[PDB]
């Protein structure tokens, strides 16, 4: 879960026309996703790539596109060896399921 | 450059949707009412002929 | 850059859209009175029938 690593600015909001989708990238093909960000569908931005959060295998990215072009965009991020995380409103409810896990430890208690 | 390109493509996609956001109901309803301003043509041909 | 430029432009198609209404929007009211106008198309058709009464 991203119920703390999350971030308003990390997110394009406006999804009418664009959506910034969470694309979670490795390590040895962060170079190669870097070249390859603008190229991945139609109408998708050549600048929003930027890594939100790093692991020690992958790298966790921001990647603004369009509404209808985010499956044209993960359908060639899945055949180049990328994943992409959906993050959305449930955020909000995820802080909440942290503190439903802080009322089940006190229900356990 | 192809950053700004792109971005400047994105405004293209703008306005060919600014054309499709400012010419539908704006084609349509010039039609739909014209036949509601037509029908009160037609709603008062009825009566008032019967008033004559 | 290029991200903040987007919404602002988008608001330029939002102000089309405000445009969108506005031609259905005066051009319903306008046109609304002149069917309104065929009232004297009625009044001619009264004082000129008035005539074949008389």
């Amino acid at each position: 879960s991203l119920a703390e690593i999350v971030k308003k600015d990390d997110f394009v909001l406006d999804s009418e026309y664009l959506v910034t989708l969470l694309v979670v990238v490795p390590k040895l093909n962060h170079n190669d996703w870097i070249k390859q960000y603008e190229t991945l569908a139609e109408m998708v931005v050549p600048r929003s790539s930027n890594v939100l959060s790093e692991d020690q295998d992958s790298y966790l990215c921001n990647v603004t596109l369009f509404r209808k072009a985010v499956d044209d965009f993960r359908h060639k991020a899945r055949e180049n060896k990328f994943i992409v995380r959906d993050f959305q409103y449930n955020e909000e409810e995820m802080k909440a399921d942290k503190e439903e896990m802080n009322r089940l430890s006190t229900d356990k208690k | 450059a192809d950053v700004q390109k792109q971005i400047k493509h994105m405004m293209a996609f703008i306005e060919q949707e600014a054309n499709e956001k400012a010419e539908e109901i704006d084609a349509k309803a010039e039609e739909e009412f014209n036949i509601e301003k037509g029908r009160l043509v037609q709603t008062q041909r009825l009566k008032i002929m019967e008033y004559y | 850059q290029g991200i903040q430029q987007l919404l602002q432009a988008e608001k330029r198609a939002a102000e089309k859209v405000a445009d969108a209404r506005k031609r259905k929007a005066r051009r319903l009211k306008q046109a609304k009175e002149e069917a309104q106008m065929e009232v004297d198309q009625y009044r001619r058709e009264r004082e000129q029938e008035f005539q074949s009464k008389q």
